[PDB]
């Protein structure tokens, strides 16, 4: 069950050559990439204030940065969240009353 | 012309149960068609009061024995000979040939069900309100048969009057219990000066009153 | 190059002509029929505007008949009305209001029968698959074929179906007809309904002997999609006395995003019989897929109701 | 107008040096139904709505407007054909790497 | 339709003349003499006046109070009566009823007709998609439609997206705002906790007296609350 696939974003918070400032996209903004690829591939994110979230299907960088080793910590801990109830329990559901972060940061 | 009174006015009584009213004539009981005047009314929900029995010593086809229309003469006699839950209304007797059409008194009926205790489903004001300078706390209220109930829109614990009020509902077709909701309307610059929103409800179905708060800027 | 005039055989211009003039009559037609010989008007939404028309119609005379190059609705509404062995080869009508192939209404007591419409049909506001909405009316011997786009993400409500889209009456129902629509749409709210043989059906509908071939498309599953039928839920108060029946319906249908025999399923559901074969049957978010709601019966192939070829319409 | 925009944008790639835009464009009868138009297909496009000319649902529109024109099953299955035919013997993931603009890097 | 068809009524501002036509279809109105009889809101029947039959001379009379400017006939030929209304004022706002009397070959109850008095323009409704922000309930997601700011009480029908087994939908009596003479209720809607799990955004029809339909959205309340890890 470890070929699905499973997609994840970065932040949308690109940067400038001036100031070392990531100023976010709506669908709307002039930069060349998400006029190209990301609009197109039409999937809203919800902007958060901090954290890199997941949905359960899917996956989406909000404050970390996907090269770095920060980077990495936050994407075993999303696939964690993600791959939990069928990957890495043996098919079996999480305990009746713990949370889905229960899993996510002290272990696994 | 001919004056159609009725002395009842308002009355619960349970289903199949024996209601009785007459109404009285005034005047000559001549018609177009020479029947006499009176013509009996139930009223019904989300609309006008309905004929029961015209023509006064005539009983109208299609009127069940529940509705008696024996009445004869200048006096009369309607009865009820079993209440049901859909009967609720206001009953008119009145003459119907000449020009002063005269109605009676009106004998409204609600029907007397177990006291419920209603639930509560509070609802933050929309922000979108909020850009037009008002401000709505919804606090909702269902099906409990004691219509009598009184709502205290107390902002920051301060009860406001003139502005936030009641609305309740009728009784219900499948249980006839009343449902209650009530709005607080406040200003954009009131809106700011209060920030714990609440609404009290002081019912009988109610052992104690339930209330809801919601911080300013939840929404 | 001639007109007939003691019954209107000839040409559609001459048919719409006493439609207009006669909406209350026998009408027969006797020859090959293409619909663009008539100027249709921009302003105009039915090819006939009248309030009933084609009476007594039909195409019995000696070989049955077909029109062709449809535009528009063929009728605005129906009283009445009888529709007999009547063809539809093209089809390319479409309008943002309701959009049907035969007509937009049928008000009291239409008996169809014999009618096969092919070709394309578009709308927005709602599409019906040979009526958008029906009341206290039947339609038996039936078939449609060719596909179906109502894609517009407009909140507005669209009942729409392979056969009809609403089918409001107690003595209103279908029986013994065909849908083989190739439909792709987007359902969109839960309003909107989407059914393979009939879009929605209310006031104790009852559904016979009516089989779906033909895929059903609805790219986001939050609507009411189902593969024979939308829903039953009736739009008084709800009771099951109400809601329709469904009986020996068989849907080979690829839907996507719903359910192959009802979109919307109930405590008691009063549809007898459920057939579905070996097709597409399993398109939190955890019921946005179906898992076999009500087609889990006949998975083997099953015998079809044989009125497909006795058209003959050639 | 609106149907050419749409076509010439969303079908740039190359299949060596034939050019899809030609292909699509042009040559309808490449997989049979010859009796289609390319002009009445360009303008069925450009009517088809804002829903459809709308860039999230290119696949959709493909699948549902424009196949039945060129005799495809869907647009994938178009796509593999045209592989099939131009530049054989390399797999179409090799060929999706030599075409896209993107660094893609793949870790077995 | 099936009833006593009145026309040249609704909204109109106080001292205005207001031409009101009792129509009949289906039944003889020349042998049911027309009586109209207002009514208050929630109050009971108040005598106006009628004209009798032809036969009967279509006597006109009028009340004390509205004497002198009583334009009452009928036209038997068009089975329409006629009441005519002039000099409009607050308390002319009533529940407007042409009845059939005097006749036992008819005596279906008439529907009436609204006529509000009131200088005021109608207003659309500011519809406010209201969302259950805090918890819903164990087994039913509880979802509200609140209008407000509308002037004209005539027809407000509110219907929801789309409803089963399971939902109960009520709506709450029309309440007249304070100021401007306008009014403000809201609409509830219960929904299963399966048909939201799957999707099935509501949205929120209303209607007013002659606005077409808002088709505001209400998505569904279950949305998962992203695992956002604070910052380390």
């Amino acid at each position: 069950k470890l070929f699905r696939s499973v997609l994840v974003y970065d932040a949308f918070r690109f940067g400038n050559d001036t100031n070392k400032e990531t100023q976010e996209a709506n669908f709307e903004t002039n930069n060349p990439v998400i006029k190209n690829f990301f609009g197109p591939a039409g999937n809203n994110v919800v902007h958060n204030k901090h954290g890199a979230y997941a949905t359960g299907d899917a996956f989406y960088y909000m404050a970390y940065r996907m090269l770095d080793k920060s980077g990495a910590v936050t994407y075993t801990h999303a696939m964690t969240h993600n791959s939990d109830r069928e990957i890495y329990l043996g098919g079996y559901g999480r305990r009746s009353g713990l949370g889905p972060e229960f899993y996510a940061k002290g272990l696994l | 012309d001919i004056v159609m009174t009725q002395s009842p006015l308002s009355l619960s009584v349970t289903p199949g149960e024996p209601a009785s009213i007459s109404c009285r004539s005034s005047q000559s009981l001549l018609r177009r068609d020479g029947h006499n005047d009176l013509e009996w009314y139930l009223q019904k929900p989300g609309q006008s009061p309905q004929p029961l029995i015209y023509l006064g010593s005539t009983r109208a086809s299609g009127v069940p024995d529940r509705f008696s229309g024996s009445g004869s003469g200048t006096d009369f006699t309607l009865k009820i000979i079993r209440v049901e839950a859909e009967d609720a209304g206001t009953y008119y007797c009145m003459q119907n040939k000449q020009t002063p059409l005269t109605f009676g008194q009106g004998t409204r009926l609600e029907i007397k069900r177990t006291v419920a205790a209603p639930s509560v489903f509070i609802f933050p004001p929309s922000d979108e309100q909020l850009k037009s300078g008002t401000a709505s706390v919804v606090c909702l209220l269902n099906n409990f048969y004691p219509r009598e109930a009184k709502v205290q829109w107390k902002v920051d614990n301060a009860l406001q009057s003139g502005n936030s009020q009641e609305s309740v509902t009728e009784q219900d077709s499948k249980d006839s219990t009343y449902s209650l909701s009530s709005t607080l309307t406040l200003s954009k610059a009131d809106y700011e000066k209060h920030k714990v929103y609440a609404c009290e409800v002081t019912h009988q179905g109610l052992s104690s009153p339930v209330t809801k708060s919601f911080n300013r800027g939840e929404c | 190059t001639v007109n007939s005039e003691n019954g209107v055989y000839t040409s559609f211009k001459n048919l719409v002509d006493a439609m207009n003039i006669n909406p209350y009559g026998t009408f027969r037609l006797g020859a090959t029929m293409d619909a663009r010989e008539v100027e249709l008007s921009d302003g105009q939404e039915s090819y006939i505007n009248k309030e009933f028309s084609g009476k007594l119609i039909g195409e019995n005379k000696g070989k049955y008949y077909a029109i062709y190059n449809l535009k528009k609705p063929l009728f605005k509404a129906l009283s009445h009305a009888t529709i007999q062995d009547l063809s539809i080869k093209e089809a390319n009508v479409s309008s943002k209001e309701d959009a049907a192939t035969i007509a937009k209404e049928a008000k009291n007591d239409t008996t169809i029968a014999n009618v096969h419409s092919s070709g394309v049909i578009a709308g927005e506001r709602s599409i019906g698959g040979l009526i958008s909405q029906v009341t206290d009316s039947t339609i038996s011997n039936s078939s449609f074929t060719g596909r179906i786009t109502n894609t517009y993400d407009t909140t507005a409500t669209y009942q729409i179906g392979g056969l009809v889209g609403k089918l409001s009456g107690v003595g209103a129902l279908i029986e013994k007809s065909i849908s083989s629509i190739d439909m792709a749409t987007n359902a969109n709210t839960g309003d909107q309904v989407v059914g393979g043989v009939a879009g929605v059906v209310d006031k104790k509908a009852t559904i016979r002997n009516s089989y779906v071939e033909g895929n059903l498309n609805n790219v986001k599953p939050f609507g009411k999609v189902g593969g024979v039928v939308g829903n039953l839920w009736d739009r008084e108060t709800s009771e099951v006395s109400n809601s329709g029946n469904l009986t020996n319906v068989l849907s080979d249908v690829n839907v996507t995003n719903g359910n192959a025999i009802a979109g919307y399923d109930f405590n008691g559901i009063k549809a007898t019989n459920t057939y579905s074969n070996k097709n597409n049957k399993v398109v939190s978010k955890d019921s946005e897929e179906q898992r076999g709601t009500v087609l889990e019966n006949n998975i083997v192939l099953e015998k079809k109701i044989e009125l497909v070829p006795k058209k003959n319409t050639k | 107008l609106l149907g050419l925009t749409y076509l010439e944008r969303w079908y740039n790639f190359k299949y060596d040096n034939t050019s899809a835009k030609d292909l699509v464009l042009y040559h309808l009868d490449f997989f049979g139904k010859s009796n289609s138009s390319a002009l009445d297909n360009v303008i069925e496009l450009g009517k088809s709505g804002f829903n459809n000319l709308l860039a999230k649902n290119n696949v959709i529109t493909y699948n549902v407007l424009l196949s039945k024109n060129y005799g495809t099953e869907g647009l994938f299955k178009a796509l593999e054909g045209y592989r099939k035919v131009f530049l054989p013997n390399v797999s179409n993931n090799d060929w999706f790497k030599t075409q896209s603009k993107a660094y893609i890097v793949e870790e077995k | 339709e099936v009833q006593l068809v009145e026309s040249g009524g609704g909204l109109v501002q106080p001292g205005g003349s207001l031409k009101l036509s009792c129509a009949a279809s289906g039944f003889t109105l020349s042998g049911s003499n027309v009586h109209w009889v207002r009514q208050a809101s929630g109050k009971g029947l108040e005598w106006v006046g009628r004209i009798k039959r032809n036969a009967e001379s279509d006597a006109t009379a009028y009340a004390a109070s509205m004497r002198g400017r009583l334009t009452i006939s009928r036209d038997d030929s068009k089975n329409t009566a006629f009441l005519q209304m002039n000099s409009l004022k607050s308390d002319d706002t009533a529940m407007y009823y042409c009845v059939i009397r005097g006749d036992v070959y008819n005596r279906q109850w008439g529907q009436g007709t609204l006529v509000t008095v009131s200088s005021a323009s109608p207003t659309s409704p500011k519809v406010f998609p209201l969302s259950l922000c805090s918890t819903q309930p164990d087994g039913n997601v509880v979802i509200a439609c609140l209008v407000q700011g509308f002037f004209p009480q005539e027809p407000l029908s509110v219907t929801w997206s789309e409803s089963g087994q399971g939902v109960t939908a009520r709506n709450f009596p029309p309440s007249q705002d304070a100021s401007g003479d306008l009014y403000t209720t809201s609409s509830q809607l219960t929904l299963p906790a399966t048909q939201c799990l799957a999707g099935k955004s509501v949205t929120c029809h209303v209607k007013h007296y002659t606005n077409p339909s808002q088709d505001v959205t209400v998505p569904c309340p279950v949305p998962s609350t992203p695992p956002t890890p604070s910052p380390s």
